């Protein structure tokens, strides 16, 4: 019935893209000085987990991270100083996302319990304490981000987004649009729009204003594992488990760039970001992480010595450290 | 009743803009190279400023 | 050199350490159990039995006998792709496996085509024969004794599996039933199947569950002093 | 004639290779392998033991070579009492060792919580604090005595000398012949049958080959341990019953049984390190 003309129009979107892509980014930074042989060595190392760490996050103040493991414990890391500011006691012993307030006055984490918890960091009594558990999703809460002090955009098992209320503790929008599970999310820094990678190997673009979706793009194989947007907010990239980083434009909509090598064939886990956006720094499961040239897809160092499977990554603000997380239970503070 | 709405939602996908990705490239590189004096990682610094002095 | 506010920092570190040692001592000794099976099968029942006698997301019941501490994971409410989230639960003690005995005819929900047994014996295989659970010894626990045995006295077995040759007798039949689905396990060497037949005997699974967990654990304090 | 040259070559391979295994195992139990489980605390305070117990020999070889002792009195005197030292040191760190693997065996919910690092080590606090006690006696009453126009340097007693030596001879015999055996044989013994009766050991071609091959290092362990302790012990005790005469023949028997006894320390490594299952998995990531 309409299949027919679903997938005509399918074709009709793949010509108009090739149509409008006339040259590729590797062939207008032929000759753009490439950064080379790059050295980076760990500054800090953050012990004091006791189990799997999943995720973590950053602070906006580039000095306070939180990070979240199998134990059950939101242990916040002073990344200078390498100390522990605040063990917050989970109630479920399975998360892989947390979030961290860009005022910092709360935080989040959600997991196979499919619900988002929201604790307090600025109590006046002293304390950290739940102030809102939001539920009502139907699957494992796989990525969270603080849209501001107000909302977080989530994605969750149920291959659904959701903008929440925090006050409030519902749902104001629902991103419906994924034929597969969804696992990262990605928040521009205008704060309009969020892309998701799924595991339909599909990541789409949101108007956060309003729910509605407004690209696809279905360059990689297996599933996406996460996902990052640029500093403009005009591009991002995406992890997943086909051994390939792919970059995309929100605005040409094509495949930019694709961060391969014929030596690895492992998965991708996480992805972030420099300020400049020429760094970006995918976590790999071959025991490191691996930097890549974000304009000429050359593997420009390697950030070895974790002992288990790296787990998470990001790059701070001011872009003057690289925390990578693993399943070894150690993080690593990197300059 | 999925199958009408994906049609809906992707032929109001289909009817956007679209610039050249030459363009899309070429302001990407700008960025970059219009940043790259204030990237700690790509320019490394000297250890006065920085704050993570190794001990 | 370090001033008032540094030495706050580093004592709150130290009490952070302090408390987080202690819940690490207290959680390394705990055991962890994982509920799986069809949706139909046995796991909120055997939970159920579970939690009558000793008092959406993963169900949890905790429980202690003979001085040992165990936990229950059933992740029946994970409606989700199973393949993204089973790599967490590396450290689990054992998996109880529950199938249902009564399911070899019974005509599953959707399609009205595909066996209940085949399906539950792949969900085995997969179990069984993935990079997550190897040194992981699988307990399973064939429930729907009664059913069972009413079904066979009424129906043959050959309807699910098309080369049993055995008569239509309870012993037999649970015989042919547990050794087929105990060899399709590809690594015999290091999984030990602990199989136990039950309807409502609480305290022999309690019993069975912490023999499997009892041997286990000298297993893994068998890898720690090195003689294995 | 020539044994002594014999004596002076058995001596001095025995204390080389106890010196280089010993270094080896210290080596890769620190750079290699981390010390963060009981057991490689175990085997780091054993091979402790033996190294510091082999480093004395070629001080007693030089003694019976030039048949006196020119090295002064407070070096023979700490070499007697870090000799005791160290033989009831390694007597009860492979004591404590082997009812480690006892409980982790035999014991495994208590075990649980009883085999911890914290544990290990305070165990092995309490092994040299119990060592040193005893060989705090050792070190006052050492003392360099002169006779037959020769020095030699064993040490002497109170002035009833003969309940007093024989009191600490059969004390030492006592604790470390019948502390060690009966406690490893019972303990190693008990392991091996729960071991034999348990699901994951039986019922296979390579659970029986499993349970051949623990019973088989257990048998070796004690095995070795027998025949490096049992002929010097008995024949210190014959030697403080009755008087045997001056000859060469029993001059080359206590050096070999001196040499046996370090054999012991020299071989403990090999059978306990080399062989240690974890031990050899670090082995083959290189
Ligand atoms: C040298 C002799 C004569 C003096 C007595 C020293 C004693 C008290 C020393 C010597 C060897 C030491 C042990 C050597 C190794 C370790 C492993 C380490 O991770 C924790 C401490 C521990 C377990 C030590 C405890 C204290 C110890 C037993
Ligand atoms: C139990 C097994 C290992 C056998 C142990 C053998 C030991 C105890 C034997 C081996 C050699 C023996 C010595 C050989 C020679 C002599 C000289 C003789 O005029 C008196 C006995 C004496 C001094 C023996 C004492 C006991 C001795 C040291
Ligand atoms: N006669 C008999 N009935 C049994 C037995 N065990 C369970 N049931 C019932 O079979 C239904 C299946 O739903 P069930 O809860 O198992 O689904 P699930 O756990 O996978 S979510 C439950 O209502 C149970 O009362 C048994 O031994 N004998
Ligand atoms: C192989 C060295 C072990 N030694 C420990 C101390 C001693 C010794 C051993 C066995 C039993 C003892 O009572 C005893 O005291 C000592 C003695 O009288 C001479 C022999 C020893 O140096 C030797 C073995």
């Amino acid at each position: 019935q309409l299949r027919q003309e679903a997938e005509q129009l399918k074709n009709q979107i793949r010509d108009a893209r090739k149509a409008c892509a006339d040259a590729t980014l590797s062939q207008i930074t032929n000759n753009i000085d490439p950064v080379g042989r790059i050295q980076m060595r760990t500054r800090r190392t953050l012990r004091g987990h006791l189990a799997k760490i999943y995720a973590m996050h950053w602070g906006t103040d580039s000095r306070l991270l939180v990070s979240a493991s199998q134990d059950g414990k939101l242990i916040i890391w002073d990344s200078y100083t390498t100390n522990k500011v605040h063990a917050i006691p989970l109630r479920s012993s399975w998360v892989m996302t947390c979030a961290y307030a860009p005022s910092g006055n709360y935080v989040a984490c959600g997991g196979l319990d499919n619900i988002c918890s929201i604790y307090n960091l600025k109590t006046r009594e002293g304390n950290v304490r739940v102030s809102r558990e939001l539920a009502g999703h139907t699957g494992y809460l796989s990525c969270c981000r603080f849209l501001d002090d107000n909302q977080i955009v989530t994605s969750s098992g149920d291959t659904t987004c959701a903008l929440w209320d925090i006050e409030t503790g519902q749902q104001t929008t629902t991103f419906t649009g994924h034929t597969g599970d969804v696992m990262s999310l990605s928040l521009a820094p205008d704060t309009r729009l969020f892309v998701s990678g799924a595991c339909d190997a599909s990541a789409k673009l949101w108007d956060v204003r309003e729910g509605m979706c407004r690209q696809t793009f279905t360059g990689h194989e297996s599933d996406i594992n996460a996902i990052c947007f640029f500093p403009n907010g005009n591009a991002f990239a995406t992890g997943s488990d086909d051994a390939t980083c792919r970059l995309f434009d929100l605005r040409a909509d094509q495949e930019l760039m694709t961060y391969s090598h014929d030596n690895i064939i492992c998965g991708i886990t996480s992805v972030s970001f420099s300020k400049s956006g020429r760094l970006l720094l995918a976590g790999y499961d071959d025991f490191n992480c691996n930097v890549w040239d974000a304009l000429k897809a050359d593997r420009a160092g390697v950030l070895a010595g974790h002992d288990n499977r790296v787990s998470c990554l990001g790059v701070t603000d001011d872009g003057m450290a690289v925390a990578t997380g693993s399943w070894d239970s150690f993080l690593k503070i990197w300059n | 009743a999925q199958a009408r709405k994906l049609v809906e939602q992707l032929k109001m996908e289909a009817n956007i803009d679209r610039i050249k990705v030459s363009k899309a490239a070429a302001d990407l590189m700008a960025y970059c190279e219009a940043h790259a004096k204030e990237d700690p990682l790509l320019t490394p610094v000297p250890a006065s400023e920085n704050p993570f002095r190794e001990k | 050199t370090l001033s008032a506010e540094d030495k706050a920092a580093v004592e709150r570190s130290k009490m952070i350490d302090r408390n987080l040692r202690e819940d690490g001592e207290k959680a390394a000794r705990e055991v962890k159990l994982l509920l799986l099976g069809a949706g139909e099968s046995g796991k909120s029942t055997i939970v159920k039995q579970m939690k009558i006698i000793h008092e959406t997301g993963i169900v949890e019941t905790h429980f202690t006998f003979k001085d040992l501490h165990f936990k229950m994971f059933d992740v029946g409410g994970q409606r989700s792709e199973r393949k993204k989230w089973i790599h967490c639960f590396e450290g689990v003690t054992a998996i109880i496996f529950c199938v249902a005995l009564s399911d070899y005819d019974l005509v599953l929900a959707e399609d009205e085509e595909m066996n209940r047994m085949h399906e539950s014996m792949k969900l085995f295989d997969s179990i069984c024969n993935n990079k997550w659970f190897t040194d992981t010894s699988i307990i399973l626990f064939l429930n729907k004794k009664d059913l069972f045995e009413e079904k066979i006295k009424k129906s043959p077995l050959t309807i699910c599996y098309p080369e049993y040759a055995g008569s239509n007798t309870y012993e037999e039949a649970a015989a042919y039933i547990q050794c087929q689905f105990e060899d399709l396990n590809k690594r015999k060497d290091t999984k030990e199947i602990y199989t136990h037949f039950t309807c409502a005997t609480d305290t022999k699974n309690v019993q069975f569950v912490f023999d499997a967990v009892t041997d286990v654990i000298i297993k893994n304090n068998l890898k720690d002093c090195g003689l294995f | 004639m020539i044994t002594a040259i014999t004596i002076m070559a058995l001596y001095s391979i025995v204390c080389v290779v106890g010196l280089f295994g010993n270094f080896l195992v210290m080596y890769v139990i620190v750079r290699y392998t981390k010390m963060k489980t009981a057991t490689n605390i175990y085997i780091f305070n054993l091979a402790l033991a033996d190294a510091l117990a082999t480093s004395t020999l070629p001080f007693q070889s030089v003694n019976y070579l030039m048949g006196t002792w020119p090295f002064g009195t407070i070096l023979c005197k700490i070499v007697i009492s870090i000799d005791y030292y160290n033989m009831f040191t390694s007597i009860f760190t492979l004591c404590t060792m082997s009812v480690d693997r006892y409980i982790a065996v035999c014991h495994p919910v208590k075990a649980l919580d009883f085999r911890t690092p914290r544990n290990a080590k305070i165990i092995n606090v309490c092994n040299w604090i119990l060592s040193s006690a005893i060989g705090l006696p050792v070190m006052f009453m050492a003392t360099t005595k002169y006779r037959q126009g020769s020095i030699d340097c064993t040490l002497t007693f109170s002035h009833p000398t003969w309940y007093w030596e024989n009191l600490l001879k059969i004390c030492v015999f006592i604790f470390a012949f019948i502390m060690p055996v009966l406690i490893i044989t019972v303990c190693y013994g008990l392991m091996i049958l729960r071991l034999k009766s348990v699901r994951m050991l039986s019922g296979s071609k390579e659970k029986d080959r499993n349970l051949r091959r623990i019973t088989r290092m257990v048998l070796v362990v004690v095995a070795v341990f027998i025949v490096c302790w049992t002929p010097i012990h008995i024949y210190v005790i014959i030697k403080a019953l009755v008087t045997i005469p001056e000859t060469t023949f029993q001059t080359v028997s206590w050096h070999f049984c001196i040499a046996l006894g370090y054999t012991n320390s020299c071989l403990n490594p090999v059978l306990y390190a080399f062989l240690d299952e974890n031990f050899k998995r670090c082995f083959r990531e290189f």
